[PDB]
């Protein structure tokens, strides 16, 4: 029984999503085929899965974890929800996937926390995350616990900041800063390209998110203006983490496969070919 | 029951120092105005390789023992900490048998129950034991006296050695294991298995008394050093990147609900406050 459903999220670079070739009808070159059920409308409960296809950071390690564990897979894009969010004590998201055993892994930008930690069992982690603040050069603010963020409308005008919300970020802020928390909601970005635009055309001030994500969209950015505050400081550190169910049995030589990787230059060669960057 | 601690010597994650004659430890404050935390951590004093270990209660405090401190409370165990018996983290030495020596060793023949140290993650380790999810990352750096102009790991004094520039690591380490795994570096470990030091106290020591050229080590540790010992410089960033668990026994029953702990000092500033009031 080592084949294997498994879930993931597109997120550039951990998770590129792409069309399937028109000549071939097959996923080539460093892509592998992943699925994504696509509703026929919005009056019925028919879809179908549609064939695309998947590279990027995480699908890597994918490859890598395939060949050394010995297992084969069925990957799938989720459609419920993102990352994961307890909903009314229900997890949808990659989370929920694996919770509900429709996925033995999750493989994605999948942030452990404890709360999640807590119905998922977690490998070890594979990159380096947690908080940062990403603002255009030269702004004032000395991290999450400036004053700017901690009492906003402490300044006039107030200082403009906000997340994507549903993800391990805003479950930080809310449990963390209920005052910044509230407050930020009206500054609720739809997504990471959203945020960006708003902050390069002075719509916020800051953009509290992922760190992995902002440490490399602040390499690629066009004439180097949003950079992460502090020296691409982190708060609540933490990692990318391979969600398995409770118990797995996959889990120890995942975690063996990982370390193993990390230990031998592997995990350093895909991050200088998915994430570095120009600044 | 009350759980066996072992932890090793090394500042600033654990501070090790005499009890006062009444065995009872110095009473110390953070310039924060908070009273230090110490613990009663028995332990050998003649370090002396191949000598009698003579076992003393001493003085236990710093970024691992808050931490102990902190499990301890949230998961409701009493404790006893004591210095791993031979001064080493641990790697596995072959004797047809193979052996773990160090924390590694004393955690899986049962004089440990749960190893509280600045103890790297690694797969070699992770095939015996349970690591908890990281409580720090960090990376390997390279130690010089102020003067010694290394580019990093790439230096041909490093690459190309001879007795000229002598370069070095801690015996029985995750560092020793590190260089001797990967094929790319035995020109380094050949070269460092001839002058590896006993921990990392004396290595940083021999730097400073110019009989050490570069001493490679963790750059938590490093990095601290500097900063207190302006005579010393770290050289480039980190070459490597690595993080220091909790070690457990495979067969816990704390495994879980410590990396829950650990979790939830990372995501409520608990972790950054240690890192603030004992490395920055
Ligand atoms: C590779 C990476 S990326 C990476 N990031 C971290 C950062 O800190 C945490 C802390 C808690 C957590 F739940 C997840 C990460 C630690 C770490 O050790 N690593 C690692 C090595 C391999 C893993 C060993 O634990
Ligand atoms: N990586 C996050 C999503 C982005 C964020 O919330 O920062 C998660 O797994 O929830």
């Amino acid at each position: 029984d080592n084949h294997l459903s498994i879930v993931t999220l597109e997120e550039a670079p951990f998770v590129i999503v792409e069309d399937i070739d028109p000549l071939t009808e097959t996923c080539v070159r460093n892509t592998v085929p992943c699925r994504k059920f696509v509703k026929i409308n919005n009056s019925t409960n028919e879809g179908m899965n549609v064939k695309k296809c998947c590279k990027g950071f995480c699908i890597d390690i994918l490859k890598k974890l395939s060949r050394t564990v010995k297992f084969t897979y069925d990957l799938y894009l989720v459609t419920n929800g993102k990352h994961g969010k307890k909903v009314n004590n229900v997890w949808n998201g990659m989370i929920g996937e694996v919770v509900y055993q429709r996925a033995v892994m999750a493989v994605g930008s999948l942030t452990i926390n404890e709360e999640r930690s807590e119905v998922v069992d977690f490998s070890v982690p594979f990159v380096e995350t947690g908080i940062s603040v990403m603002v255009s050069r030269g702004t004032q603010v000395t991290g999450l616990s400036d004053k700017k963020f901690q009492r906003p409308h402490d300044y006039s005008p107030p200082f403009r900041f906000g997340t994507v919300p549903n993800g391990s970020t805003e479950r930080n802020i809310r449990n963390n800063y209920p005052y910044m928390h509230q407050y930020m909601t009206k500054f609720n970005q739809k997504g990471v390209e959203d945020a960006l635009v708003s902050l390069k055309t002075g719509k916020l001030d800051a953009f509290i998110y992922d760190a992995a994500v902002l440490n490399y969209k602040a390499g690629r950015d066009e004439g180097c203006k949003l950079v992460t505050i502090g020296s691409g400081y982190i708060f609540a550190t933490t990692g990318y983490g391979i969600a398995l169910q409770k118990g797995s049995p996959w889990k120890r030589q995942i975690d063996l496969a990982l370390l193993q990787f990390v230990g031998d230059g592997e995990m350093e060669e895909l991050e200088t070919l998915w994430l570095t960057g120009i600044c | 029951t009350r759980l066996k601690i072992v932890t090793i010597h090394q500042e600033p994650f654990v501070y090790v120092k005499p009890t006062l004659s009444d065995g009872t430890c110095k009473e110390e404050f953070t310039v924060n105005g908070d009273p230090v935390k110490k613990v009663i951590c028995t332990g050998p004093n003649d370090t002396s390789p191949g000598s009698p270990r003579h076992t003393v209660p001493q003085c236990c405090y710093g970024f691992c023992i808050d931490l102990l401190i902190k499990l301890a409370r949230t998961m409701n165990f009493t404790y006893e900490v004591h210095l791993v018996a031979d001064g080493k983290f641990g790697t596995q030495e072959r004797v047809n048998k193979k052996e773990w020596n160090g924390m590694m060793g004393e955690l899986l023949s049962g004089q440990a129950d749960m190893i509280v140290a600045p103890l790297t993650i690694n797969n070699e380790r992770a095939q015996y034991i349970e690591f908890s999810k990281p409580f720090k990352y960090q990376g390997l750096t390279i130690l010089v006296k102020k003067g010694t102009r290394i580019t990093g790991i790439n230096d041909p004094r490093l690459r190309n050695p001879s007795d000229k520039f002598i370069y070095a690591t801690v015996k029985q380490s995750s560092v020793d294991i590190y260089f001797r795994r990967q094929v790319e570096l035995s020109t380094m470990y050949r070269h460092m298995e001839k002058h590896n030091y006993e921990s990392a106290a004396e290595a940083i020591q021999a730097v400073r008394d110019n009989k050490l050229h570069a001493f490679i080590w963790d750059s938590a540790v490093l990095e601290f050093e500097a900063s207190q010992k302006c005579d010393l410089v770290t050289t480039g960033e980190l070459f490597f990147r690595s993080g220091f668990g909790i070690g457990m026994r495979k067969d816990s029953p704390w495994k879980q609900n410590v990396s829950l702990s650990i979790l939830k000092s990372h995501e409520n500033g608990f972790m950054e406050d240690l890192d603030k009031t004992w490395v920055r």
